[PDB]
C-alpha cells in the first residue's frame, strides 16, 4: 500500500490547487507517523485508536502552506487559506500532517511557485477546490484590468532563506477517511 | 516545564575547537529552531546562527559562517554549538533560545542560563600576591595585588574576614593569558599601623593560600 | 540586515521614577519586536514580545508600544532589580538583530574620586617586575579618565584597567589602574597618577619619588 509516493513527493502542488491521490484496497503502519513531522492531529477518529479500524476509501491531500497558516488546517478555522484555499468540515474525520521544508523549498533568491487564493466571493464548501484565476471586482461586476477596483485573486507565497518560522514552507497531507 | 539547560564552563587554548551543548525540556524540540546568541564581556548581544532539529536543516550568520557548526541530536533533544580556530575574540558567553509557531508568539520566551568561554593558552598558574602600602588626612588606603594567575576564580579577604566594610576587590582582567586582580582596603588612619592588616588570597586550582602583611 | 537603533545607551534614575527606551528599526519588521533584560548574573528574560504583548509573569510596570518604525519600552514606577541590562531585537527574519543595549543605573549626587598611589611592592621588585597601582575610589558618575606620567611625560601601554559594579550601598563606582614595567625601567624616578572627573575642573594629581 503505497505512500512514500504522497510523503516522499519530488514536488507538491499550491494550496489553492491542491491535489488529491486515492488510496484503498491495502492498508499500513499509522506507527508511520515520526520526528518527520511537525504537526501530526487527527479528528473525529483517535490519534491512538487507528490500526484498529477499517476504512472503504482514504483520501490524501498535498499542498505547501507558510508555517503560520498551517494551524488554518483543521475544523471551524478562519482565514484566507480555510476561507479560500482548501477547507475542512466541522466533523471532518482524518489526520493533519505538516513539516518544515525550508531545507528544500525557500531559496536564497526567493522561491514564488507556490500560490495561494487571498480574493473571492464567498468561502469554499468543505473539500471545494477553485482554480479560476478571473480578475476580481468587489462590487461583483465583472472587470478586465487595468480597470480600477479590478484585482487578481491570486498570490505568491515568497520562501527565502532568511524569512522567520511563521513565513517558511511546511509540506502538508491531509488524510480523508470513510 | 519548559527550559534549556546549557553546558557548563568552558576553558579552552588558542587554535582549539571546543563544542557546547543545549539540552530542551517540556516541548517538542524537533518542532523549534533553536538559535545562539554571542556576548562578548561588556560589549552587546549578537546573533550566530540557529538549527532545526526536526531535519537539521541550518541557517548561519554569515559573520559567523567558519566559526560555528551546529548539529543537534533528537534522541537527547540535545543542541550542539562547535567553535574553531580560537581566538582572543571567541572569549565570550553564548547563549541559546527557541524559535516557534506562531513566530510572533513563541519565540525568545525562553533562555539558557549561558555559557562561558574562556580562550587561554595558560594552564593552572599560582598568582603572585604583593602587598600595597602607602607612599612617605584621618584615612588611608592599603592595597593588595594578585598578579598573573589562572584560571578563575581567587578569594581575596582582608583580616580573615573581620575587616570587610569599605574594602573594593576589582573584577579579575585577563591579559596575555593571565588574570590579575587588585583590591583597596580603606581605615582610620588611627588604627593601622596600630592593627595588623592582612590581605588573604586563596587560588583553589593550584592549591595556594597566601596570607600577605602590609608593612610601612 | 536591519539596524536596529537602540537609544539611550546608558540611563540614570532613581526609584518609582518613570523611564522609557527607544529601539528604531531601518525596515518594516511588523511588530516582531522584542525587549530583553539581562541581570547582572547573566541571566536572560524576555519582557515584552510582539512590540506590546507583555510575556507572563512580567509586572505590570512595564509596557511596549509601536509608532511608526519607533518602538519603546516604559517602566512606570522602577524598582531595585529593575536596574539592569535592555536589549531590543527584531525576529522577523534572519538574521536576527539587536539593539546597542541600554544600562539603567541608580542616580545619585556627584562625587570625587578619592586617589590612592603605590609603589611596587619590595617583593615583586626581586622578582624583575614592577608595578604602580593607583586607586579611584568611590565616585560619581562612572565616566572616568586616567593618565600615566613618569618622569613628567605620558605613558601609553602597560596599562591594565578594572572597574566595579555600581556599589549596592552608596551607588558610586570605583576603579583600579595598574602601571607594570621591567625592574630596570622603574629605576626613572619621579611617578605620577592623574586623574580627570567631571566633579573637578582640574585633574586630582597624586605621585611619588623612590
Amino acid at each position: 500500500c503505497p505512500f512514500g509516493e504522497v510523503f516522499n513527493a519530488t514536488k507538491f502542488p499550491s494550496v489553492y490547487a491542491w491535489e488529491r491521490k486515492k488510496i484503498s484496497n491495502c492498508v499500513a503502519d499509522y506507527s508511520v507517523l515520526s520526528t518527520f513531522f511537525s504537526t501530526f492531529k487527527c479528528y473525529g477518529v483517535s490519534a491512538t485508536k487507528l490500526n484498529d479500524l477499517c476504512f472503504s476509501n482514504v483520501y490524501a491531500d498535498s499542498f505547501v502552506v507558510k508555517g503560520d497558516d498551517v494551524r488554518q488546517i483543521a475544523p471551524g478555522q478562519t482565514g484566507v487559506i480555510a476561507d479560500y484555499n482548501y477547507k475542512l468540515p466541522d466533523d471532518f474525520m482524518g489526520c493533519v500532517l505538516a513539516w518544515n521544508t525550508r531545507n528544500i523549498d525557500a531559496t536564497s533568491t526567493g522561491n514564488y511557485n507556490y500560490k495561494y487564493r487571498y480574493l473571492r466571493h464567498g468561502k469554499l464548501r468543505p473539500f471545494e477546490r477553485d482554480i479560476s484565476n478571473v480578475p476580481f471586482s468587489p462590487d461583483g461586476k465583472p472587470c478586465t484590468p487595468p480597470a480600477l477596483n479590478c484585482y487578481w485573486p491570486l498570490n505568491d507565497y515568497g520562501f527565502y532563506t532568511t524569512t522567520g518560522i511563521g513565513y517558511q514552507p511546511y509540506r502538508v497531507v491531509v488524510l480523508s477517511f470513510e | 516545564e519548559v527550559q534549556l539547560e546549557e553546558s557548563g564552563t568552558v576553558l579552552a587554548r588558542p587554535g582549539a575547537s571546543v563544542k557546547m551543548s543545549c539540552k530542551a525540556s517540556g516541548y517538542t524540540f524537533t518542532t523549534y529552531r533553536m538559535h545562539w546568541i554571542k556576548q562578548r564581556p561588556g560589549q552587546g548581544l549578537e546573533w550566530i546562527g540557529a538549527i532545526y532539529p526536526g531535519n537539521s536543516d541550518t541557517t548561519y550568520n554569515q559573520k559567523f559562517k567558519d566559526k560555528a557548526k551546529l548539529t543537534a541530536v533528537t534522541s537527547t533533544s540535545s543542541a550542539y554549538m562547535e567553535l574553531s580556530s580560537l581566538t582572543n575574540e571567541d572569549s565570550a558567553v553564548y547563549f541559546c533560545t527557541r524559535e516557534g509557531i506562531p513566530q510572533l508568539l513563541r519565540t525568545l520566551d525562553y533562555w539558557g542560563q549561558g555559557t562561558s568561554v574562556t580562550v587561554s593558552s595558560a594552564k593552572t598558574t599560582a598568582p603572585s600576591v604583593y602587598p600595597l602600602a602607602p607612599v612617605c588626612g584621618s584615612s588611608v588606603t592599603l592595597g593588595c595585588l594578585v598578579k598573573g594567575y589562572f584560571p578563575e576564580p581567587v578569594t581575596l579577604t582582608w583580616n580573615s574576614g573581620s575587616l570587610s566594610s569599605g574594602v573594593h576587590t576589582f573584577p579579575a582582567v585577563l591579559q596575555s593569558d593571565l588574570y590579575t586582580l587588585s583590591s583597596s582596603v580603606t581605615v582610620t588612619s588611627s588604627t593601622w599601623p596600630s592593627q595588623s592588616i592582612t590581605c588573604n588570597v586563596a587560588h583553589p586550582a593550584s592549591s595556594t593560600k597566601v596570607d600577605k602583611k602590609i608593612e610601612p | 540586515d536591519i539596524l536596529m537603533t537602540q537609544s539611550p545607551s546608558s540611563l540614570s534614575a532613581s526609584l518609582g521614577e518613570r523611564v522609557s527606551l527607544t529601539c528604531r528599526a531601518s525596515q518594516e519588521i511588523s511588530g516582531y519586536l522584542s525587549w530583553l533584560q539581562e541581570k547582572p548574573d547573566g541571566t536572560i528574560k524576555r519582557l515584552i514580545y510582539a512590540a506590546s504583548t507583555l510575556d507572563s509573569g512580567v509586572p505590570k510596570r512595564f509596557s511596549g508600544s509601536r509608532s511608526g518604525s519607533d518602538y519603546s519600552l516604559t517602566i512606570s514606577s522602577l524598582e531595585s532589580e529593575d536596574f539592569a541590562d535592555y536589549y531590543c531585537l527584531q525576529y522577523v527574519s534572519y538574521p536576527w538583530t539587536f539593539g546597542g543595549g541600554t544600562k539603567l543605573e541608580i542616580k545619585r549626587a556627584d562625587a570625587a574620586p578619592t586617589v590612592s598611589i603605590f609603589p611596587p611592592s619590595s617583593e615583586q621588585l626581586t622578582s624583575g617586575g614592577a608595578s604602580v597601582v593607583c586607586f579611584l575610589n568611590n565616585f560619581y558618575p562612572k565616566d572616568i579618565n586616567v593618565k600615566w606620567k613618569i618622569d613628567g611625560s605620558e605613558r601609553q601601554n602597560g596599562v591594565l584597567n578594572s572597574w566595579t559594579d555600581q556599589d549596592s550601598k552608596d551607588s558610586t563606582y570605583s576603579m583600579s589602574s595598574t602601571l607594570t614595567l621591567t625592574k630596570d625601567e622603574y629605576e626613572h624616578n619621579s611617578y605620577t597618577c592623574e586623574a580627570t572627573h567631571k566633579t573637578s575642573t582640574s585633574p586630582i594629581v597624586k605621585s611619588f619619588n623612590r
